[PDB]
RNA sequence: GCAGAGGUUCUAGCUACACCCUCUAUAAAAAACUAAGGACCACACGA
DNA sequence: CTCTGAATCTCTTCCTCGTGTGGTCAGGACG
DNA sequence: CGTCCGAAGAGATTCAGAG
C-alpha cells in the first residue's frame, strides 16, 4: 500500500508515508538505547518528546501546529490526509471510480440520425468492443487462439469490420457529458458506425444534455452484461425520456433551425404567385410548390381530411375545404392522424411547436410522438435550408426618429441642469430626473424601432398596397423564437440603454449608439464594466 | 493484506482523540485541554494517586 | 514616400484621424527592466551595484577585518543562443566580482590595516536575456510575466458591513512595508484603537505608544485637546473659546464680565455662536455641574505631602474636585471631549490598556510575539527595536517612502526606510481623524496604489536574498578564521548564491513556459501582468471587486483581454501605449492643450495626476490648426464623462486605440461587437496554429505590421544594402559603403532557422521573401517567419463565407467546409514531436546503443543503421524501432502507439570521456564539414570584400590593376600602393592577413573544439538520442475553426464541391455558417467584415482581370489610383505618379488576389464608404447575392450574404482528443484505468454520474461499473473470459479500494471489521 | 505438469486467476489455452 | 452575584471533467 | 555491502453585569 517504486533513473524513492515511519522507528530505537544506557532524565524526556511528535506526525501531520516537511518545504502526507479531503480514498477512489470500456471525443450534429441512435467513430468502436470481436471471431472459426484474433484485429482486415457490424447491432452505449447535473445527462443510444473522428449527437437531444457544438466533449461508456443491455434499453434510451423529472414539460423541444424553417413555412403573403387556386390535397400542394407554379406561403383553398378520436378508440374522418396556405398544407402530411387541423394553421413559432408536440403526446401515445418529432426536425431543416434566411447590414433598420428623440432628450437634460443651477432642485433630484427622462427616451426609441421592423412591409394586393407582417430576417429570427429576444433586437437598432457602474449606480449618460453604428471609446468602456461583471459572476456561480 | 506492529518504548497518545472537536480524553477526565497538552508533551506534572 | 517593403503591397487605409505618436516597441517593458539589472550604474541606484553596495560592509564583529566590494563585471557567455537551445544549457554570463580584504591590526579601530587583498572571485552565474525577451533556462524558452502588487505604504480602509452585524464602521489602517512586518491599527466596535502587528492577536494601541518611551501625559496631550479650569472664588471660572462651543448645546448660562450671552440648557444657535465670537471673552462663568462629568488630562499631586490626589485620564468626581481645590491646584487641565467631533477613542483604549511603563509594554509585546518564552528585558528590547526600526529587517523602499509621505500629506519625498515615532503617531492621528469624520478611505483597486514589478526587481530581490545568506556565512567565517592567510575566494562560495537565482529563473510561479503558438501569442505572454505569485492574491482568495475594471484602467490596462475562467480579471494585458513610470506605477501618453490649440508635445500622465486634469476624447474633430471646431467637447474629469467647453479642457487623448491591448486591437470592426464576444475572440487569436501557406488578412486593423516585426518571428535587416546570395536557408546581404564599418566589414550573413520544434509542438520555418538585386533598407523584413506574409501578421486564411442554414449541418455552432478547402491544403498544419532515449550506466555494466537487439525481426532492424539509429528520412509509424538501446541481461525506444510521420533530424548527445558511436561520428562529421564549410565561406566572402577593398583602392593611385592582379592580390605589399586615407587601412589589413589567416585557423580549431567536446550531462548517463517526428495534420470533422470576432464552432461535414451552394457566376462557396448566432450573440462585426472582404476581393478580381488580358500600364495605374482614394478624407493619400512602371506592375501582381484594407479599431470605415467600395467594383451594393443550390439546382429565394471572412484554425484538434481503451495496466490501488491519453486510461465515472445513474432504476450497471469494470482482481478476468466465450454474466466480488481503505483505517489505531 | 520432467508456439508462459499435452530421467513429437511499474507540486487552456 | 446575551477564539470548506506542459524529494561518509 | 548517520459560517469558547 505504500509503494516506494518510482523506478525513474534508479531513484526508487517516492513514499511520504515511508519517511514518517522511518522517523518514528529511529526515534523509538534511540529512546530504547537511551533507556537501557541509563541516560540523564532530561535527555530521556527529550527523546520521549521526539517520539510523541513523530507518532503525532505519522497519525495526523499538521494538527499540533507544526508540519514535518522537507520536500521543497511541502507538508508530508500522513495517513489521515489519505482518508479525508477531496483526494483521499473516500471521494476519489471509492465513489468516483474510473472505469474501463470508455472513450472520449468531440461532438458533431449529424442531422440524418434518428432519435434513438447516435454516431460513433469506427476506430473508437473497434477498441471499445474488442472482447466481443475476439469472441465472435473465435466462434465463427476465423481465428483459433486469442493471439490470432488479436493479430487479425490489429491488421484491420475486411472481415473484422463485418464482425463489428454484428456486435454493434443492438448494443446501447451511454453517452455522457462532463457536468451531469440532472439525470438526463447520461442517456443511452444505439450506435451508428461512421468514418469520422467525432461522436455525432442527434440535434433534438442537444438540449437535455445542455450539449453545445463549440468543441464540447462527451464520454462513451459501453454496457456489457445482459441486464445492463436490457436496462440501457428500457430505462435510459432517449425515446423513453420525453418528460423531465422535475417539471411535467417536454424535454425534446425544437430549438433553432427547425423552428425557423417551420415559421418561414407557415406564414402568409398578401399577394404571391398561386393565390385563390383550389388545391385538391396536400399531395397537390407539394407537387405545386416543387414544380414552381406556386409559392410556399400563398393563401389558397385545399380540402383536408382531419381525423378526430372523439369516439372511443375510433378515428372519424372529416373532409372539408379549409382556407389555408400552401406551406401549411404541405406540413399537414407530417402531422399524424389523431391531431386536429387547427394546430398547423397558425404562425407556428416555438411555443406553438412545443404545444403541438405536447398535444400529440397527450392525444396519441409515446410511439407516434418520436416519429412526429423526427419528421418535424427533418422538415424544419429542409425548409430552413430552402429559405436561405440570411442576416445582412441592410436588415438592421434604424428608426428614423432616433435623432429627434435624442435631441429632445438632451434638451430635457439641459433644462434639468438649468434648474439645478438655479437651485430649484437638489443634486439627487436632478440625478433622478435625468435618469427618468433618459429611460423615457429609451422606451420611445425601442417602440419606434419595433414599429419600423414588425409591419414595415407594404405589398401590392392586386390594387391598393396593403400592410403585412414584415419578412425581415432579424424579425423572422426574433418573432419565431429561434434565437434572440426583443431586447437583443433593441440593442442592434435602438440605443443600448443606461449602462451600470460596477458598484451599481446607473451612469447619467446612456449609450446612445447601437451596435450597427459605431460605439465610442467611453461607451465601450462602460459596456466592458457590465460584461466583466457578468463573466466574473458566472465563474463562481458554477462552483456555488 | 498482512501488517506489522512497532513496539513503542514509551506510551504515546492518539492525536485523533486528544485534539478533536470535543477532546475525548479531556472530556473523560474533566480536565482542560491545555493542561493535558502540557503534561502530554512533558511540560507539567499531574500527580496521580495524591 | 514608402520603403521598398511598403512598395510591394501598400495597404489601403480607412483611418480618418491623424496620428502623432507611433506605436512603441512592444517588448520594451521586459527589455528595459532587465537592462536596469545588469547595466553598470555608477551612482549605485537600481540594479546589481545597488544590491552589492547595500549588503557589502562585511566588517567582522570587533574582528578588525573588513571586506569591501569595489566593482563587478559580467563575463562572456560560453555558448550563444543557438548552441544553448540545441544542447540544452542555460544562456548565462558568469559574474566576476572584484573584492578587497583589508586586515586591520589587532584591536586597532583607529589604526590602519597591514595589507590589502584586492582580488576577483567568481560568484555564481546569472542567466541573460535574449534580444527578443526570452530566457533560455534548460534548452527551452521561459518568459517572466510582470507582477501587479499592492504598493508599499500606508493604506486607510473602511471594512464596513459584516462586522458587528449592526452597521458600525471598523476603520483600520495598515502600514504595508516592502520588507518586514505589517503594522495594523484597527478600531474596535466599542471605539478602542487596537494595534495588530503581523496579523497576530489584538493588542491595545496604547501599548505601542508606551513602548516608544511615551508617558501617559505625553499621549494625552498628543491625542487630545485641553480645557483649562482656574481656581477662582467665582465658582471656579474657566477659560472658554467660541470655536469649541460650536457643534454642541450649552448646559449652563454662558456669561462673562456681568454679561449673559447664553442661558442654562440653551442650544447654541448660529446667531448665538456669531455673537459669541463678536463678544470675544476668554473666561466664562461656569457652575460645578458642568465640571462633574469631566475627564482630567494630567495627574495632580498634593502640595502638602506629594501624594497623587488624582491620576491622569481620570473622571473628576465632586469629591475629587473639592480635594484638589483645597490642596491648592490652581490649574485644572481637563481634556476636551466633543462627542460629535472629537471622540474619546484614546481615553477608552487607555482604560483597556493593561500596561503602565515601557518595561511592561515591551514584556507584553515579547509575550505576544514569542509565546512560551520567558520575557527578558534585553531580549524584549532587541525584538521590538529590530522589528520596527532596524535597517536590516524593516526597509520601506523609496516608492514606499513616497507613498507614505503623500498619504500622510507631508512635503518631503525622500525620507528613510525605518518607521519612526512620528510616523506611527501620525498614522494613528490620521486614523483617529478619519474616525471623527474628516478624511476619506483609499480605494485599493485604484491603479495609483498598485505597481508593476517586472523581471529586474524580482531578480534583484532574489540576488539580495542570496547575498545576505552568503553574508551570514562570511560573517561567522571571518571572526574565528585566521587572519592574513586566506584570500577572499576562500570565504565566498558560489553555490549558495547561484541556487537562489537558478531557482527563481527555473521554477517559480512567474517563470511560465513560453507558448510559441503564434507571433501574437509570444508578444501577449511577455506583456501580460499577473496579480498571482509571491505577495499576490491567490485565485480562491480574490473577491469579485478585484476582478472588476476600475475607471482608471483607461489606457493603462486592457479592459477586454482577460483569460476567461477561474482567474478572470486577475491576469490582465498591458495596453498598446502604456509605459511604466520611474517608481513603477503605470502611465499613459496625452497631448497638451495650452489655451485652445492641441500642442504636439506629449506628457505621460500617472494614474493619480489624471484625476485633477480634464481630458478630452480622441474622437473630436480638429480644424487643421489645433482648435476644436465643436464648442462643447466631451471630456472625462474624475471618472465621470461629461461635456465641458474648449476653454476648460487641458489634455487630449493621443490615439483612438490606446485603450485596447495588442491582441484586441487586431480585431477589425471591434467598435461593433459586444464586450463579451470581443473578450472571447481576443483569447482566440493566440491559439491559431500556423498554417502551411501564409495568407495575408484581406481586411485587417493596421497593427499587423507591428506585432510581426516587434516579435522575433521574422529576421529584420540590421544594415541596408543589396542582397548578394539568397538561398532557402541563408541570405547574404552586401551592405552599402556608408553603413559599412571601416575595417573587417562588407557582408551581413543572416542564417534562417529551418523546421524546428516549438514549445507547443508546431513548426517554426523562415521563408525568404527577397530576390537577388532588391535594395534592402535598414528595418526591412527580408524573411517571414511562422504565420507571416511579407512582414504582415497572417494567423489564418480568408475564405468565401455564405451565411445560411444548410440542411441543419450548421447547427448551434457547427460550420460546413467545402472540399476545396481540404484539396488546396489551406489549413494543413505541420506538427513536430521529439522522442528521446537515454542510455545510463547500469548494474553489471553500462547499456549500449548498438543495433544488436535480441528477438527482433530483420524488418524491425531495417530502419536502424549499422550503429543503431533510424535513417533521417524514413517514414516510421506506430510500433517501429527508433534506437537500439541494449541493457545488460532490449529496452530500445519505440514509436508510441498512434504517432506517425517522417524523421527530420537526429541528435546524439554524448558525455566527455566516452567514444562517439559511428552514427554520431557521421552527424558530427557532417556538422564539422559544414562548420568548416561555414568558416571557409565566411573567409571567402570576407576576401570578396577585403580583397575587393584591397582592390577598389588598388586601382585608385596609378598602379596598374593588371600588375596588381598578376601577383597575389591579397599580399600586394610588393607593389607599393600610393598612400591615401584608405591605403594606410589597406596596408594594415594586409599585414593583419599575413597573420589573421593564422588567427582564423586557431579560431576554426576553437570553433571545431566546441562541436567536438562532449556536452556535460546528467550524472550517470552515457549518451542520449533525440529523434524528431513530423506529421502533417489536415482538416477533419471535429477540428475547432473559429474567427477573429468570436464566432467559434467545430467542422461538421466536409461537403463535396458540387453539392455546395454556387452563385450565378458558378464559383462555389467554401464555408456555410449558421446565421442564427449573430442576432443573439451581438457580434455584428462579423457581417461588416464579410461585406468589406467581399469588396476587397471584388477589386482584387477586377485587377486580376485587367492583368489576365495584357493591358497598358496606364489603365492599371488609373484603376489602382481610383481604388486607393475612395474619398472620406482617408489619411493615406497614396500617389502612384511617384512609382515606376515595374513598381506599379509588381504592385498589380501582389494585389491580384484581393486588395488589403486597413480598418483602425475605433475610427474605421462607415457603411457609406463600404457601399462606395462595393460600387467601385460590380458587386451588388446591398451585399447579398442570389445563391443557387448544388443538389437540386433550384434558386434560393431571399438572397443570402456572401463574402470573405478571415477564418483561423484553432489548435484544439480532434486527433489529440479521441481515446478509447478496453483494458490497460492497473494502478497501485489496483484500479485498472490510470487515466489520460498518454497512458491508456478510462474516463472517470464521477460522483455526479453515479447520482445520475441512481436517479434512474439503474442498479446492475452501477455494480458492473463499480466492481467488475474498475477494480476486482477476481472479477475482471472472469468477466473477460465470459465475454470472449459468449455469456455476458458478472461476478460482483468486492472493490480493492475498499480493502485499501480498511487497511488504512486499521493502521490508524481504529478497529473496523466486516461483521457477518 | 496424472506425480516428476520437458514442451511447440503467438513477449513471458506448472498460478496471474491460470491451462493443456506428451513422456519415464531428459529432452523432443503436437494442436487448444492469458494480459505486468505510475509518488507529489506549480503553470496554461477548453466546454 | 452568577450565568443573559454578547463577544472571542480557533476550525472546516470552497464544481467537474478533460487537454497538457515544466519541476519533483529523504541522508554522505564509514568501519 | 550494508550500516550508520477571503469569506462565511460553525463550533468551540470565554466574559459578563443586572435585576
Ligand atoms: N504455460 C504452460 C506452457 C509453457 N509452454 C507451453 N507449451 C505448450 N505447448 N503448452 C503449454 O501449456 C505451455
Ligand atoms: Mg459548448
Amino acid at each position: 500500500l505504500r509503494p516506494l517504486v518510482p523506478l525513474d533513473g534508479g531513484r526508487f524513492a517516492t513514499s511520504d508515508l515511508n519517511d514518517l515511519y522511518r522517523r518514528v522507528i529511529n526515534r523509538n530505537n534511540r529512546l530504547k538505547r537511551l533507556l537501557d544506557l541509563a541516560a540523564p532524565d532530561i535527555i530521556v524526556r527529550n527523546e520521549k518528546r521526539m517520539l510523541q511528535e513523530a507518532v503525532d506526525a505519522l497519525l495526523d501531520n499538521g494538527r499540533r501546529g507544526r508540519a514535518i516537511t522537507g520536500s521543497n518545504k511541502r507538508p508530508l502526507k500522513s495517513l489521515a490526509d489519505m482518508i479525508k479531503g477531496k483526494q483521499g480514498r473516500f471521494r476519489q477512489n471509492l465513489l468516483g471510480k474510473r472505469v474501463d470500456y470508455s472513450g472520449r471525443s468531440v461532438i458533431t450534429v449529424g442531422p440524418y440520425l434518428r432519435l434513438h441512435q447516435c454516431g460513433l467513430p469506427k476506430k473508437m468502436a473497434l477498441e471499445l468492443f474488442k472482447p466481443f470481436i475476439y469472441g465472435k471471431l473465435e466462434l465463427r472459426g476465423l481465428a483459433t487462439t486469442i493471439k490470432a484474433a488479436k493479430k487479425m484485429v490489429e491488421r484491420e482486415e475486411a472481415v473484422v469490420w463485418d464482425i463489428l457490424d454484428e456486435v454493434i447491432r443492438e448494443h446501447p452505449v451511454l453517452l455522457n457529458r462532463a457536468p451531469t447535473l440532472h439525470r438526463l445527462g447520461i442517456q443511452a443510444f444505439e450506435p451508428v458506425l461512421i468514418e469520422g473522428k467525432a461522436i455525432q449527437l442527434h440535434p433534438l437531444v442537444c438540449a437535455a444534455y445542455n450539449a453545445d457544438f463549440d468543441g464540447d466533449q462527451m464520454a462513451v461508456h459501453v454496457p456489457l452484461t445482459l441486464e445492463a443491455q436490457l436496462e440501457a434499453r428500457a430505462l435510459m434510451m432517449s425515446t423513453n425520456n420525453i418528460l423531465s423529472p422535475a417539471n411535467g414539460e417536454p424535454i425534446i423541444v425544437p430549438s433553432q433551425d427547425v423552428v425557423l424553417g417551420l415559421y418561414y413555412m407557415t406564414r402568409d403573403c398578401v399577394n404571391a404567385k398561386g393565390e385563390g387556386m383550389v388545391l385538391t390535397g396536400p399531395k397537390e400542394a407539394e407537387r405545386l410548390y416543387r414544380s414552381g407554379l406556386a409559392s410556399l406561403h400563398a393563401r389558397v383553398k385545399v380540402r383536408i381530411t382531419e381525423y378526430e378520436k372523439d369516439a372511443n378508440g375510433e378515428l372519424v374522418a372529416k373532409t372539408s375545404l379549409k382556407d389555408t396556405t400552401v406551406g401549411r398544407a404541405i406540413l399537414w402530411m407530417i402531422v399524424p392522424k389523431g391531431l386536429p387541423y387547427s394546430i398547423v394553421n397558425q404562425a407556428l413559432g416555438k411555443k406553438a411547436i412545443s404545444k403541438m408536440l405536447n398535444t400529440c403526446y397527450r392525444i396519441l401515445g409515446l410511439k407516434p410522438t418520436v416519429i412526429f418529432a423526427d419528421q418535424i426536425m427533418y422538415t424544419g431543416f429542409a425548409y430552413a435550408a430552402r429559405s436561405g434566411a440570411s442576416v445582412g447590414i441592410d436588415d438592421m433598420v434604424i428608426p428614423e426618429k432616433k435623432h429627434e428623440i435624442i435631441s429632445e432628450a438632451e434638451a430635457e437634460v439641459a433644462e434639468i441642469q438649468e434648474q439645478f443651477q438655479s437651485g430649484l432642485v437638489t443634486a439627487g433630484e436632478r440625478y433622478n430626473k435625468v435618469i427618468d427622462i433618459w429611460a423615457a427616451a429609451n422606451d420611445r426609441v425601442s417602440k419606434a424601432m419595433m414599429d419600423n421592423l414588425q409591419t414595415e412591409t407594404v405589398i401590392n394586393r392586386d390594387g391598393q398596397e396593403e400592410k403585412q407582417v414584415s419578412f425581415n430576417s432579424i424579425y423572422m429570427m426574433a418573432d419565431s423564437g429561434a434565437r434572440g429576444s426583443a431586447a437583443q433586437i433593441r440593442q442592434l437598432a435602438g440605443m443600448r440603454g443606461l449602462m451600470a457602474k460596477p458598484d451599481g449606480s446607473i451612469i447619467e449618460t446612456p449609450i446612445t449608439a447601437n451596435f450597427r453604428e459605431g460605439l465610442n471609446v467611453l461607451q465601450y468602456f462602460i459596456s466592458t464594466h457590465g460584461a466583466r461583471k457578468g463573466l466574473a459572476d458566472t465563474a463562481l456561480k458554477t462552483a456555488n | 493484506e498482512r501488517m506489522g506492529h512497532i513496539e513503542l518504548a514509551s506510551p504515546t497518545a492518539h492525536i485523533w482523540f486528544l485534539k478533536s472537536l470535543p477532546s475525548r480524553i479531556g472530556l473523560l477526565l474533566d480536565m482542560p485541554l491545555r493542561d493535558i497538552e502540557r503534561v502530554l508533551y512533558f511540560e507539567s506534572y499531574v500527580v496521580i494517586e495524591g | 514616400v514608402y520603403s521598398y517593403t511598403e512598395k510591394k503591397r501598400i495597404r489601403k487605409d480607412f483611418g480618418k484621424r491623424p496620428q502623432v505618436l507611433d506605436v512603441p516597441y512592444l517588448l520594451s517593458i521586459q527589455l528595459d527592466s532587465f537592462q536596469k539589472f545588469i547595466e553598470q550604474d555608477p551612482e549605485g541606484q537600481y540594479g546589481l551595484e545597488a544590491a552589492f553596495r547595500s549588503v557589502f560592509p562585511i566588517q567582522s564583529y570587533s574582528g578588525n577585518s573588513e571586506l569591501q566590494y569595489v566593482s563587478y563585471r559580467l563575463g562572456e557567455p560560453v555558448f550563444d543562443v543557438q548552441e544553448c537551445q540545441i544542447r540544452g544549457v542555460t544562456y548565462s554570463a558568469p559574474l566576476r566580482v572584484k573584492l578587497r580584504l583589508v586586515i586591520y591590526e589587532r584591536e586597532a579601530p583607529e589604526g590602519t590595516v597591514k595589507d590589502i587583498k584586492e582580488q576577483e572571485v567568481y560568484m555564481g552565474e546569472i542567466p541573460l536575456m535574449t534580444d527578443n525577451g526570452t530566457f533560455v533556462i534548460n534548452g527551452t524558452e521561459r518568459v517572466i510575466v510582470s507582477q501587479l502588487h499592492r504598493s508599499p505604504g500606508v493604506f486607510f480602509d473602511s471594512d464596513k458591513g459584516k462586522t458587528h452585524s449592526s452597521g458600525k464602521v471598523l476603520y483600520n489602517a495598515r502600514i504595508i512595508p516592502y520588507r518586514g512586518s505589517w503594522l495594523d491599527f484597527e478600531f474596535d466596535p466599542k471605539d478602542n484603537l487596537f494595534v495588530r502587528i503581523d496579523r497576530r492577536r489584538k493588542l491595545p494601541a496604547t501599548i505601542i505608544l508606551r513602548a516608544l518611551n511615551y508617558t501617559t501625559e505625553q499621549i494625552l496631550d498628543l491625542f487630545f485637546e485641553k480645557v483649562i479650569f482656574e481656581i477662582r472664588d467665582n465658582k471656579l471660572q474657566m477659560e472658554l473659546v467660541p470655536e469649541r462651543l460650536r457643534g454642541e448645546t450649552a448646559s449652563f448660562d454662558i456669561e462673562a464680565n456681568g454679561k449673559v450671552y447664553v442661558e442654562k440648557g440653551r442650544r447654541i444657535t448660529a446667531r448665538h455662536i456669531r455673537q459669541l465670537e463678536k463678544d470675544d471673552v476668554k473666561l466664562i462663568e461656569v457652575p460645578v455641574e458642568y465640571i462633574a462629568g469631566k475627564v482630567v488630562a494630567k495627574d495632580y499631586i498634593d502640595e502638602s505631602t506629594g501624594e497623587l490626589i488624582c491620576a491622569a485620564n481620570m473622571e473628576l468626581s465632586l469629591d475629587l474636585l473639592a480635594k484638589l481645590s483645597q490642596s491648592g491646584h490652581k490649574r485644572i487641565e481637563t481634556l476636551f471631549t466633543n462627542d460629535l467631533d472629537h471622540g474619546p477613542y484614546i481615553s477608552e483604549t487607555l482604560r483597556v490598556d493593561p500596561t503602565n511603563d515601557r518595561l511592561s509594554a515591551l514584556v507584553e509585546i515579547y509575550r505576544m510575539m514569542r509565546p512560551g518564552e520567558p520575557p527578558t528585558r534585553e531580549a524584549a528590547e532587541s525584538l521590538f527595536e529590530n522589528l520596527f526600526f532596524s535597517e536590516d529587517r524593516y526597509d520601506l523602499s523609496a516608492v514606499g517612502r513616497m507613498k507614505f509621505n503623500r498619504s500622510l500629506l507631508r512635503e518631503e519625498i525622500e525620507g528613510s526606510g525605518i518607521l519612526s515615532k512620528d510616523d506611527i503617531i501620525d498614522v494613528m492621528k490620521k486614523l483617529i481623524d478619519i474616525r471623527n469624520g474628516k478624511g476619506e478611505v483609499d480605494d485599493i483597486d485604484h491603479l495609483g496604489n498598485r505597481r508593476i514589478r517586472s523581471v529586474g526587481e524580482m531578480a534583484e530581490n532574489q540576488f539580495r536574498v542570496g547575498l545576505v545568506r552568503v553574508e551570514r556565512a562570511v560573517k561567522e567565517r571571518l571572526s574565528l578564521g585566521d587572519l592574513d592567510t586566506l584570500m577572499p575566494q576562500d570565504m565566498i562560495n558560489a553555490k549558495p548564491i547561484s541556487a537562489a537565482v537558478k531557482e527563481f529563473f527555473g521554477s517559480s510561479q512567474l517563470s511560465q513556459f513560453m507558448d510559441q503558438n503564434n507571433p501574437l501569442s509570444e508578444i501577449t505572454h511577455k506583456r501580460r501582468i499577473s496579480a498571482l505569485g509571491p505577495g499576490g492574491l491567490t485565485r480562491e482568495r480574490a473577491g469579485f471587486e478585484v476582478r472588476d475594471v476600475h475607471p482608471t484602467h483607461y489606457g493603462r490596462v486592457c479592459p477586454i483581454e482577460t483569460p476567461e475562467g477561474p482567474n478572470i480579471g486577475l491576469i490582465n494585458s498591458l495596453s498598446v501605449y502604456a509605459q511604466t513610470n520611474e517608481y513603477g506605477f503605470l502611465e499613459t501618453p496625452y497631448r497638451k492643450v495650452t489655451d485652445g490649440v492641441v500642442t504636439d508635445e506629449i506628457h505621460y500622465l500617472s494614474a493619480i495626476e489624471e484625476g485633477n486634469y480634464v481630458i478630452a476624447q480622441a474622437n473630436s474633430n480638429l480644424d487643421e490648426e489645433g482648435h476644436f471646431v465643436e464648442d462643447l467637447v466631451t471630456c472625462r474629469s474624475k471618472g465621470e464623462s461629461s461635456l465641458f467647453s474648449r476653454d476648460q479642457v487641458d489634455y487630449m487623448d493621443v490615439s483612438t486605440q490606446q485603450v485596447v491591448s495588442v491582441g484586441a486591437s487586431l480585431i477589425p470592426f471591434l467598435e461593433h461587437d459586444d464586450a463579451n464576444r470581443a473578450l472571447m475572440g481576443a483569447n482566440m487569436q493566440r491559439q491559431a496554429v500556423p498554417t502551411l501557406r501564409a495568407d495575408k488578412p484581406l481586411v485587417g486593423t493596421g497593427m499587423e505590421r507591428a506585432v510581426a516585426v516587434d516579435s522575433g518571428v521574422t529576421a529584420v535587416a540590421k544594415r541596408g544594402g543589396v542582397v548578394q546570395y539568397v538561398d532557402a536557408s541563408r541570405i547574404v546581404i552586401k551592405v552599402n559603403e556608408d553603413e559599412m564599418y571601416p575595417g573587417e566589414a562588407g557582408i551581413d550573413i543572416y542564417n534562417l532557422t529551418k523546421y524546428t520544434r516549438s514549445n507547443q509542438n508546431t513548426c517554426i520555418n523562415q521563408m525568404p521573401c527577397v530576390s537577388l538585386g532588391e535594395p534592402v533598407e535598414r528595418g526591412d523584413v527580408l524573411a517571414d517567419g511562422p504565420s507571416t506574409d511579407l512582414g504582415e501578421l497572417a494567423l489564418g486564411q480568408n475564405m468565401r463565407v455564405a451565411f445560411m442554414p444548410w440542411n441543419g449541418y450548421n447547427f448551434e455552432d457547427s460550420i460546413l467546409v467545402s472540399e476545396r478547402v481540404v484539396q488546396e491544403d489551406r489549413f494543413t498544419t505541420i506538427h513536430i514531436q521529439e522522442l528521446a532515449c537515454v542510455s545510463r550506466d547500469t548494474k553489471l555494466g553500462p547499456e549500449e546503443i548498438t543495433a544488436d537487439i535480441p528477438n527482433v525481426g530483420e524488418a524491425a532492424l531495417s530502419k536502424l543503421d549499422e550503429s543503431g539509429i533510424v535513417y533521417i528520412g524514413a517514414e516510421v509509424t506506430g510500433g517501429d524501432i527508433l534506437v537500439g538501446k541494449v541493457t545488460p541481461k532490449d529496452s530500445s525506444l519505440r514509436v508510441p502507439n498512434g504517432v506517425s510521420g517522417t524523421v527530420i533530424d537526429v541528435q546524439v548527445f554524448t558525455r566527455d570521456g566516452v567514444e562517439k558511436d559511428k552514427r554520431a561520428l557521421e552527424i558530427e562529421e557532417m556538422q564539422l564539414k559544414q562548420a568548416k564549410k561555414d568558416l571557409s565561406e565566411e573567409l571567402q566572402i570576407l576576401e570578396a570584400g577585403l580583397f575587393s577593398r584591397i582592390r577598389a583602392v588598388l586601382v585608385a593611385g596609378g598602379v596598374e590593376a593588371e600588375k596588381l592582379d598578376k601577383l597575389p592580390r591579397d599580399r600586394w605589399l610588393e607593389l607599393g600602393l600610393t598612400d591615401e586615407e584608405k591605403q594606410n587601412q589597406l596596408e594594415q589589413l594586409a599585414e593583419q592577413y599575413d597573420e589573421l589567416k593564422h588567427e582564423f585557423e586557431k579560431k576554426l580549431e576553437a570553433k571545431r573544439r566546441k562541436i567536438t567536446q562532449g556536452d556535460d550531462l546528467a550524472p550517470g548517463v552515457l549518451k542520449i538520442v533525440k529523434v524528431y517526428l513530423a506529421v502533417k495534420r489536415r482538416i477533419q470533422p471535429g477540428d475547432k475553426m473559429a474567427g477573429r470576432h468570436g464566432n467559434k464552432g467545430v467542422i461538421s461535414k466536409i461537403n463535396p464541391i458540387e453539392d455546395m451552394p454556387y452563385d450565378e457566376n458558378g464559383t462555389p462557396v467554401d464555408i456555410v455558417l449558421n446565421p442564427l448566432g449573430v442576432p443573439s450573440r451581438m457580434n455584428i462585426g462579423q457581417i461588416l467584415e464579410t461585406h468589406l472582404g467581399m469588396a476587397a476581393k471584388g477589386i482584387g478580381d477586377k485587377i486580376n482581370a485587367m492583368l489576365k488580358q495584357q493591358q497598358e500600364v496606364a489603365k492599371l495605374r488609373e484603376f489602382i489610383q481610383r481604388a486607393y482614394d475612395l474619398g472620406a478624407d482617408v489619411r493615406q493619400k497614396v500617389d502612384l505618379s511617384t512609382f515606376s512602371d515595374e513598381e506599379v506592375m509588381r504592385l498589380a501582381e501582389n494585389l491580384r488576389k484581393g486588395m488589403p484594407i486597413a480598418t483602425p479599431v475605433f475610427d474605421g470605415a462607415k457603411e457609406a464608404e463600404i457601399k462606395e467600395l462595393l460600387k467601385l467594383g460590380d458587386l451588388p451594393t446591398s451585399g447579398q447575392i442570389r445563391l443557387y443550390d448544388g443538389r437540386t439546382g433550384e434558386q434560393f429565394e431571399r438572397p443570402v450574404t456572401v463574402g470573405y471572412m478571415y477564418m483561423l484554425k484553432l489548435n484544439h484538434l480532434v486527433d489529440d482528443k479521441m481515446h478509447a481503451r478496453s483494458t490497460g495496466s492497473y494502478s497501485l490501488v489496483t484500479q485498472q484505468p490510470l487515466g489520460g491519453k498518454a497512458q491508456f486510461g478510462g474516463q472517470r465515472f464521477g460522483e455526479m454520474e453515479v447520482w445520475a445513474l441512481e436517479a434512474y432504476g439503474a442498479a446492475y450497471t452501477l455494480q458492473e461499473m463499480l466492481t467488475v469494470k474498475s477494480d476486482d482482481v477476481n472479477g475482471r478476468t472472469k468477466m473477460y473470459k465470459n465475454i470472449v466465450d459468449g455469456n455476458h454474466q458478472m461476478e460482483p466480488g468486492m472493490p480493492e479500494s475498499f480493502n485499501v481503505l480498511l487497511k488504512e483505517i486499521r493502521s490508524l489505531g481504529i478497529n473496523i471489521e466486516l461483521e457477518d
